[PDB]
């Protein structure tokens, strides 16, 4: 029933390297996710 | 350009989905049962 | 709760569900108003 988010921004296709990415948010929902969609801004 | 992401089972009313965007101001995080455009974006 | 929920001609303020399509996975939720398909013919909006 969690929703974490786990984040990491590099200065800068997908670079050679390694980099952890540090947890974020513990998002407290509990529900059923199956599918998902990106949004853009135009 | 990438603002957000929509998260759900069935993504409308039926059920509750999962949003979670970032606008200019700041994030900000809803869990509602939306009712989801076909092709939702931002301007 | 006899004392708060009771009702002569039935407390009816609480719903319970019974034809549900599966086993739910624990810590979920269905809203869904549709019918159940209780059968083999597709239900098609149709009850009884």
């Amino acid at each position: 029933g969690y929703f974490k988010i786990y984040s990491k921004h590099t200065p800068i296709d997908l670079p050679q390297g390694f980099s952890a990415l540090e947890p974020l948010v513990d998002l407290p929902i509990g529900i059923n996710i199956t599918r998902f969609q990106t949004l853009l801004a135009l | 350009i990438i603002r957000g992401w929509i998260f759900g089972t069935t993504l409308d009313s039926k059920t509750q989905s999962l949003l979670i965007v970032n606008n200019a101001t700041n994030v900000v995080i809803k869990v509602c049962e939306f009712q989801f455009c076909n092709d939702p974006f931002l301007d | 709760s006899n004392k708060l929920d009771s009702k002569v001609s039935g407390n009816y303020n609480y719903l319970y569900r019974l034809f549900r399509k599966s086993n739910l996975k624990p810590f979920e939720r269905d809203i869904s108003t549709e019918i159940y398909q209780a059968g083999n013919k597709p239900c098609n909006g149709v009850a009884g």
